[PDB]
């Protein structure tokens, strides 16, 4: 078969060089040496920036280069700028049977500006919702840079498994990112436990909040 | 890789039975197969032996004109057609693969019992409690289940209520071909006359349900 | 088509490599000048002490026999070697391929190659009754 | 449908590095544990030894060389039962049908070697009877189906049986006559080189 | 006339090494040198643990080893464990005639626990049984270890030859053993003797009970 | 070339089934299909437990099994046992040029006891050390089971590059494990940045401590 | 069947060493032998590989010019002459047999350490108790033994009196070749100024004794 | 003393009963697992099959036969090293000795292929010196030591 | 090697027929088939009664016959008489290397009398023997017919491996047999153990007696 593995997130500041790799198996890149690269900003049409490993289509800047070594094909950028922040896709002709196969996708992150911490706002369920026999904990994460965040939930000390849904980081109007997480629960679980906690992992430093059940006696 | 036997059971002398062996985990048509049996208190003995395609057949002298081994390579089945059964054929029968001139893989076995002995019910009796105190305050009592056939018979005490200190001995086989077993339960000395002990003897082949009582 | 080429290259002169194409064929026609080829130790003494075979005479397959002889005593000297068919008369009938064997320092072992004649023969290495003897037969 | 497999003929073999054991003349026979394995190709020969290559006696010395044989690519040979051959015959009537409706109006008839008269009943026009038979006398005698990774043919049974290539029988069975792809050059002193005959 | 012999029962504790022998007749185990050993737990399929005298199938531990010197083939088990208590069978390919012949079997007992004397309960004939013109003395042997027992009946002091039906020892659910013995008689013999004695022999030590007509 | 990758540590409870994987590049497992697995208890000689992908040496238990899928070899241990605690090594004959190559090694942990998350203590450079133009950060990790942990350091949030050295886990006196981590710095970098942080990843969780000048 | 290694030890870069591996339990002259090493934090790697006769020799480019493998089949011995040693050669070295194109049987291994380090006493610093409250009343204090060679360093707190919560971690080996070791103890926060805690650091190999009092 | 073992030649071998796998014409080749072991003797042949023996076609059907080979008695072949030959020489003097004291008076001299002078000294009569050599050229050419039981 | 094993004691009644077997356990017996049987009354010369398995010396009665089947040679005596009370030795030519091999020996008992169970008398150490720093357990058996016995000793539950002395039974003055069993020990082992047991095996039935400090 053919599976193309390329990293999820790679970062660098303008003016430097960054390398986006593309690792395949068995055949994939070394049988035909026929790799191509595509750039796609969010929303627009994909554009051919390289084909045949090294070659370059008309119009594409000479800052764009690529090489091959065994299984790995690599896209190289030099003189990085703020326009280059987009999604990049690896493509390679596998064999006569399958065909060109793609990589999952890489989001390059230009370090044009600064690093923000995730501002977390954890909310408990309201009593009117518990009247309706349901409970949801809401973890609102806002004003972080970059949009590389891992969300975790906990039940008094323990990771939560079922019911957790997550969004993908959506951009703000002040050029930062924001996200919203929701933990679905039943009213008995919210009362039998001591407290629940949401955690936000962002460039290593973990920010978390905690909410506990209260009652109007 | 496993073999499953079937077809074993009870039959009278001069009767017929047909064993089956279901093979899985390998190419059945590539291996010699054989039937092995073990009589009670007797050494293991291969009685039938067939080639991978069935063109070579081998039997012992004990069974040659009576047993017929066959195989269906299409449905992965080995058969032992047993006819004119005798008392010497009472044994646990195995189907086994054969490779490298050794008996390689076996089965759990299927039990074949040939007995002239005909169906009969038991004679349930009580047994008077004498002393088993050993200083003290303990006594033993139970029932006797005599002259029954075939297996099994299930004992129970007071509809399964009294199960503390209960013992149900495995049955013996007599020279008449009929079985017999026993049961006991230990109870205190001062609580002998304060309750009733009703052993239940449940015999399914002849539909017997006896609930005899034990007391001094 | 790798196999087809290899069967077509069977019987063809092979070549190997290191780090220069090495050739498994052809020969060299040489002419050798020997006039300026002298002996060493033509001017030492004969070795008259006791000598010991470190390695006994053994067939080489070329029709010759090799041997290794040790001289522990008897400083800077030459080892006489002769091959005959009679222990009494030391009449050499063999070809001493190692012309004028020499011992340089004491406790030295030297290699001698000799072509003895056909049939039964005797290999003599020595002068007195410290002389070595080894009976030989060649087809 | 599912011809019975008969042979596997190796046409591309991958070799490990060769292993050598050797002895001086009159010292014994060389031995390797690789020599006892089924999937190893070995040669057992003698080498000219002497003082010049580490022996006290000039003569022939035992030498053994072994290389593990694993087949990279093999051609499969299938054996054919003519009585199992089937064919499909498409039939159609000229009425007025547009070309684009031809696939709808075609009755596809399937025959075995033991099938009788088969019917192609067309709605409105009655039905026509077909009584057919394959002709497999002058192209289907002692023959195999030889297939590589992407190609297949009908070959003579005796032609494929006489191939100078290693062959196999079914399961993880030993590769027979591995010398057709593995040769050993004559030993020099204590080393033997392997000649791989190629794909 | 071509059958292997091997000991009925051989015993060991956890930890030591034990050897089961298999003696055949100078042909039986001596001709082809392919002798196979089988392990069978009660109710399960026999498992090939050794073949070709000393060969070992895939998955079999080093503790199982085989040897063969003339008539005798030997299975040697080191580091004895509770899993090893089972039945062990010998097998040899005699010749081209009878092909394979087995041994009588050996029950390996592992002495996982300590010596326990047998407790005996001897019951008299029931009066209701005697009114059917039959008598049966019931001797019940309970809670002994190991399960090697010699049962003996007596007529006021005199060993009884006939009417004896004794079962083989059986495994309890507390991991001890139990056995029973029945002595059939006519009611006249029961009344015409002073007493009857069931006695139980176990590791040389004998337990005795005695009942009398009343 | 030839690099065989396999996880640092895999854990299982007594009696369950576990699978260790061995992933390589291109050729190297797929060409020759002779892959061997080894077992090493601390201080003892490695033991051949599997060879030729699925073959079993004499006396190796039936619980050990092996499989291959393209460029991945797998060692599956079923019915975990206390004695199974060892390092497990994967080896494969790459080609006629590299011959043999090994995996990084996998430490199996049989959970003969319960879980333990890491407890961390981070220390800033002391004044008496700064008096000698030196600054060392000490991150101490204790009471964590199983003993296989990832340490990461941060330069106010940044992945540090030069100056980190970490020990290996060692069994505590109460059948737990401990580990140290040291970040060497110069006193000016310690005062320049806002703060530093140890960061301990364990079984997918994460623990961090922060110290500020 | 066992292999035994010997000869490993401490050495400087550019030094020399000679490993010996003794074999017993099999015909040593019939089997290929090889040397295998594992450096700290790295994977296993074969460096030398010799045939049964010793006629075929194989090295890796890392050790091709510096190491020499040999064997003496008369004395059942395998040698590895290590010359021009480097810091990268610090590893645990195995001698192993080779058959069936696999590495079959191993030895226990012998350690080889290449160090340019020098005998040096430790520098001791206090770890001022920062809060370990967690609600509350607990503080963890410690000590940093730093930049010493060789092992060991013995650390005690107030003549071995306070042995409740003391924890001396195993030492790290730095790129310089020196060791650094920490040690901490836990005490209530309401008793920080009421008692004195002193590091009793002793490095015998340098006759260095240090007593560092830890203040908040 | 201890010649190197070279070969074993089997002159007595016992056989197990043959085992057969067979197939109809045009239905493939028959297989046995015994066919892969190196210590079994097997043959690969074809058989005349038809309606009379259970096949739908008249033609050659594959048949395979295997029998386990086990050597009962073998002849060992030892290579000799001509340089390792030893010999023993008896030496005695005619003095007056009664026959019953011959063995006591005999001096037993041992030589290697490259020994020095071996001397037998007799108390009261001095000593004689022997310089000896085997003759193993015509009698000991390219030869094995072949031994049966 | 070659080992011939035959039962230690067999017995029969006058007029009956009896068989004593001789089981061979060596490498290759089954080669020469010249097995010989011998008869020995106490204090006299052995007498050849059979050779070459079935053949009979001149003058030997026809009541003595011998057969073989496999690794077992059997001596059968019919019309049993009181004169046949003797020892019967088996002998077989094993191979060219070690020659003829003998069996252990069998004592035939002709029941010219009824069966007698062994009476046993076990005694404790006398308080005047521990004074001499020794202790001996004395088990005395009398009135058994035939004189064929097996003696075992037990230390509270367990068979004693050292110190047991058994005699060879000596006849009485009332045509029965007697034997003595002694158990030397040290006084500390006598005091440490809860009890010791002498138990006596005679014709399947065993008889036990016990002493304690």
């Amino acid at each position: 078969q053919a599976v193309l593995t390329q990293p999820a997130s790679v970062s660098g500041s303008p003016g430097q060089s960054i390398t986006i790799s593309c690792t395949g198996t068995g055949s994939n890149i070394e049988t035909y040496n026929l790799v191509s690269w595509y750039q796609r900003h969010p929303g627009k049409a994909p554009k051919l920036i390289l084909y045949e490993v090294s070659e370059r289509p008309s119009g594409v800047s000479n800052r764009f280069s690529g090489s091959k070594s065994g299984n790995t094909a690599s896209l190289t950028i030099s003189g990085l700028q703020a326009e280059d922040e987009a999604d990049y896709f690896c493509c390679s002709y596998a064999d006569t049977n399958i065909f060109w196969v793609f990589g999952g996708g890489t989001h390059l992150t230009v370090l044009g500006q600064p690093k923000a911490a995730p501002s977390v706002t954890l909310f408990p369920p309201s009593s009117e919702e518990l009247q309706a026999n349901k409970a949801t904990l809401v973890c609102l994460i806002s004003d972080f840079y970059p949009g590389a965040v891992t969300v975790a939930w906990k039940a008094d000390s323990s990771p939560v498994k079922a019911g957790v849904e997550t969004t993908t980081p959506s951009k703000q109007s002040n050029n930062k990112y924001a996200a919203s997480s929701y933990l679905s629960l039943t009213p008995e679980q919210w009362k039998s436990h001591r407290s629940y906690s949401c955690q936000v992992t962002h460039e290593g430093s973990t920010v978390e909040k905690t909410v506990a059940p209260t009652e109007c006696s | 890789v496993q073999l499953v036997e079937s077809g074993g059971g009870l039959v009278k002398p001069g009767g017929s039975l047909r064993l089956s062996c279901a093979a899985s985990g390998f190419i059945f048509s590539d291996y010699y197969m054989m039937w092995i049996r073990q009589a009670p208190g007797k050494g293991l003995e291969w009685i039938s032996y067939i080639s991978s395609s069935g063109s070579q057949i081998y039997y012992t002298e004990s069974v040659k004109g009576r047993f017929t081994i066959s195989r269906d390579n299409g449905k992965n089945l080995l058969y032992l057609q047993m006819n004119s059964l005798r008392g010497e054929d009472t044994a646990l029968y195995y189907c086994a693969t054969e490779t490298g001139w050794r008996i390689d893989t076996w089965g759990q076995g299927t039990l074949v019992t040939v007995s002239s002995a005909s169906t009969k019910g038991p004679s349930v009796f009580p047994l008077a409690p004498s002393s088993k105190s050993t200083s003290g305050g303990t006594a033993a009592l139970g029932c006797l289940v005599k002259d029954y056939f075939p297996e099994p018979v299930t004992v129970s005490w007071n509809s399964g209520a009294l199960t503390s200190g209960v013992h149900t001995f495995p049955a013996v086989l007599q020279s008449s071909g009929l079985y017999s077993l026993s049961s006991v339960v230990t109870v205190p000395s001062s609580s002998l006359g304060t309750q009733t002990y009703i052993c239940n003897v449940n015999h399914k082949p002849s539909n017997t349900k006896v609930d005899k009582r034990v007391e001094p | 088509q790798e196999g087809s080429l290899k069967t077509a290259l069977t019987g063809a002169m092979r070549v190997t490599k290191d780090e220069l194409y090495k050739l498994h064929g052809g020969h060299v026609s040489c002419r050798v000048k020997l006039s300026a080829l002298t002996l060493k130790g033509t001017s030492y003494k004969m070795c008259t002490d006791k000598m010991s075979f470190v390695k006994n005479p053994t067939d080489t397959g070329h029709g010759t026999v090799v041997m290794q002889v040790k001289v522990p005593k008897g400083a800077p000297c030459k080892i006489p070697v002769i091959v005959a068919d009679d222990l009494t008369a030391a009449v050499n009938k063999g070809i001493l391929v190692t012309v004028n064997p020499i011992a340089s320092t004491n406790d030295d072992e030297v290699l001698i190659e000799v072509n003895p004649p056909f049939g039964d023969s005797y290999i003599i290495v020595g002068t007195g009754d410290s002389r070595l003897t080894y009976q030989w037969h060649k087809e | 449908d599912g011809p019975a497999e008969a042979r596997k003929v190796c046409y591309s073999a991958v070799l490990t590095h060769v292993k050598i054991n050797d002895k001086c003349p009159s010292t014994g026979e060389a031995h390797l544990a690789e020599e006892n394995d089924g999937d190893n190709a070995c040669k057992r020969t003698y080498s000219d030894r002497g003082w010049g290559n580490g022996c006290g006696l000039f003569g022939k010395g035992s030498i053994v060389a072994c290389a593990k044989f694993t087949c990279a690519k093999s051609m499969s040979l299938f054996e054919v039962d003519q009585t199992k051959i089937q064919y499909v015959i498409r039939a159609q009537l000229h009425v007025g049908a547009k070309q684009e409706n031809w696939n709808t109006d075609i009755k596809t008839l399937k025959f075995d070697a033991l099938s009788g008269s088969q019917e192609a009943e067309f709605t409105g026009y009655g039905k026509a009877t077909l009584e057919c038979q394959v002709q497999t006398a002058v192209d289907f005698g002692n023959s195999y189906i030889a297939e590589m990774e992407k190609d297949s043919w009908i070959v003579d049974r005796q032609w494929a049986q006489d191939l100078t290539l290693p062959w196999q029988s079914g399961s993880g069975g030993i590769w027979r006559e591995m010398h057709h792809l593995v040769e050993f050059e004559p030993p020099h002193a204590a080393t033997i080189r392997v000649l791989a005959l190629g794909n």
